[PDB]
C-alpha cells in the first residue's frame, strides 16, 4: 500500500525509537499533514498525532513526531512495554486521496 | 463523545454488492466528512474513500475507483458503502470514521486525522 | 497620503460627480479560489491550441475575500468623521451599491 516503512523495529523498557514513514516526492513532501495510529494486537487502532508533531486530549509526551523532508518519523521517547502495538503512519496523498502505511510493530522483551 | 457503531457481521458471496453501513452517534452527523478503510487481515490499513455529508460528492482511491460506490443518509446518519464486483480477496475488515472539519472556506477532505473509529466488521465472501 | 484622511471632489454642491478618498492607512484584504482547479489544452486547426477549465480535483468551495473588520470599522468611522466636516452637521450613512 506504498509508505515503505520499518515492519518490525524490537525494543526493551527504557530507551527512546525512532519509527519512521517513507515517502516518495508528493504524499509527505508536498503539503505537511501526517498521523499516526497504534492497533492493540487484533483490535481496532486510535489516536496519538496531528500535524507530525503535535498530540490530541489524551495522549502524553512520549508519542512525540517530527517531519525530516521526504519522510516523517515517529519518536517513541522511552518505550516501555505499554507499546506492544503497531504504529500505522497515514498521510497527505497527492490530488485528494489519504494513503497509509505498511505497519510497524514494536515488541517489548 | 463521538461512537460510530457499525453493523455487524455480514456475509455475501463473490460477484455481489454488500452494504457495509457505520451508525454515527453523540454528534451533528453533517458537520464531519466520513473516512472508509480498508484492514485485510496481516496487512495495514488502506484507504477507501472519503464522503462529505452535507452534500453528496464523494471520492475513491485508484485501485478501487469504479468499484466502490457510496450514499449519504441525512435522516439517521447511517452512511452507506457498496462494493461491486466484490470479491474473496476482499476479506476484510472494513471500518467507518470521522474526518476532519467541514466548513464553507478551506477543502478539509484530505486532512488524514480520523479521530474516532468503528469497531470492524468481520466480512467473510466466499 | 501622509497626513489624516483626504477627500477630492469638483462639486461637492453637486450630487452627479464622485468623491475620492485617500486613507491615511491601509487595511489589509485577501482573496482566495480554494478549488484546486486543473487545465486542459485542446488543439484546433494548426499548431494553435485553447485551454479550458477541466475537472476539480477534491473538493467545491465558493472563491471568497477576507477582510479584517476591526480596521475597517475604524477606517469606516473615520472616513465618516471626515465627511461630516464638508456636508455641515449631517447624519452620515453607507448603502449597498
Ligand atoms: C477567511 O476568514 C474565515 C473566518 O471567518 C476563515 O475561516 C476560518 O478558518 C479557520 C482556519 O483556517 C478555521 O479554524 C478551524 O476551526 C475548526 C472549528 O472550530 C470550532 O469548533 C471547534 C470544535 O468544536 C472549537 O474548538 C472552536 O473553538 C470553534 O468553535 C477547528 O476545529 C480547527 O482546529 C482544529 O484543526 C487544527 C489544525 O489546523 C488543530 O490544530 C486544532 O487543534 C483543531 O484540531 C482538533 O479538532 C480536529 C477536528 O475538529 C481534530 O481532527 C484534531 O485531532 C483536534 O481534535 C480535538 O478537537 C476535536 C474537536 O474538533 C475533539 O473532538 C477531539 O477529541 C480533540 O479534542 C480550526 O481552528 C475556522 O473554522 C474557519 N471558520 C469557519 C466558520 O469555518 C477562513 O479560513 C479565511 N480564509 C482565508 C483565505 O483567509
Ligand atoms: C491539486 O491538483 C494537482 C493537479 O492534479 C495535484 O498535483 C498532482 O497530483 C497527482 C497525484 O499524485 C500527481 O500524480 C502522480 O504522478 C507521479 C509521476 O510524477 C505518479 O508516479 C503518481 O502515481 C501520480 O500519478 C501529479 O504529478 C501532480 N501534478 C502536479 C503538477 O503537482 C495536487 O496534488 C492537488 N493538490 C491538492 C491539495 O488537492
Ligand atoms: C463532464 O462530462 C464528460 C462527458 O462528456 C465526463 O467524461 C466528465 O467526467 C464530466 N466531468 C464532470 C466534472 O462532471
Amino acid at each position: 500500500s506504498a509508505l515503505t516503512q520499518p515492519a518490525s523495529v524490537s525494543g526493551s523498557p527504557g530507551q527512546s525509537i525512532t519509527i519512521s514513514c517513507t515517502g516518495t516526492k508528493y504524499d509527505v513532501g508536498s503539503h505537511d499533514l501526517v498521523s499516526w495510529y497504534q492497533q492493540y494486537p487484533g483490535k481496532v487502532p486510535k489516536y496519538m498525532i496531528y500535524e507530525v508533531n503535535k498530540r490530541p486530549s489524551g495522549v502524553s509526551n512520549r508519542f512525540s513526531g517530527s517531519k525530516s523532508g521526504n519522510t516523517a518519523s515517529l519518536t517513541i521517547s522511552g518505550l516501555r512495554a505499554e507499546d506492544e502495538a503497531d504504529y500505522y503512519c497515514c498521510s497527505f496523498g497527492g490530488s485528494a486521496t489519504v494513503v497509509c502505511g505498511g505497519g510497524t510493530k514494536v515488541t517489548v522483551l | 463523545q463521538v461512537q460510530l457503531v457499525q453493523s455487524g457481521a455480514q456475509m455475501k458471496n463473490p460477484g455481489a454488492s454488500v452494504k457495509v453501513s457505520c451508525a454515527p452517534s453523540g454528534y451533528t452527523f453533517t458537520d464531519f466528512y466520513i473516512h472508509w478503510l480498508r484492514q485485510a487481515p496481516g496487512q495495514g490499513l488502506q484507504w477507501m474513500g472519503w464522503m462529505n455529508p452535507q452534500t453528496g460528492r464523494t471520492n475513491t482511491a485508484r485501485n478501487f475507483q469504479g468499484r466502490v460506490t457510496m450514499t449519504r443518509d441525512t435522516s439517521i446518519g447511517t452512511a452507506y458503502m457498496e462494493l461491486r464486483s466484490l470479491t474473496s480477496d476482499d476479506t476484510a475488515i472494513y471500518y467507518c470514521t470521522t474526518g476532519g472539519w467541514i466548513s464553507l472556506y478551506y477543502d478539509s477532505s484530505y486532512y488524514p486525522n480520523f479521530d474516532h473509529w468503528g469497531q470492524g466488521t468481520l466480512l467473510t465472501v466466499s | 497620503a501622509e497626513k489624516e484622511i483626504v477627500i477630492r471632489s469638483e462639486n461637492l454642491t453637486n450630487n452627479a460627480k464622485i468623491i475620492i478618498v485617500h486613507l491615511n492607512t491601509s487595511v489589509e484584504i485577501v482573496c482566495t479560489r480554494p478549488g484546486n482547479n486543473t487545465r486542459k489544452s485542446v488543439r484546433i486547426g494548426p499548431g494553435q491550441t485553447f485551454y479550458a477549465t477541466g475537472d476539480i480535483i477534491g473538493d467545491i468551495r465558493q472563491a471568497h475575500c477576507n477582510i479584517s473588520e476591526k480596521q475597517w470599522n475604524e477606517t469606516l468611522q473615520k472616513v465618516g468623521k471626515e465627511l461630516q466636516k464638508h456636508f455641515p452637521n449631517k447624519t452620515i450613512k453607507y448603502e449597498r451599491s
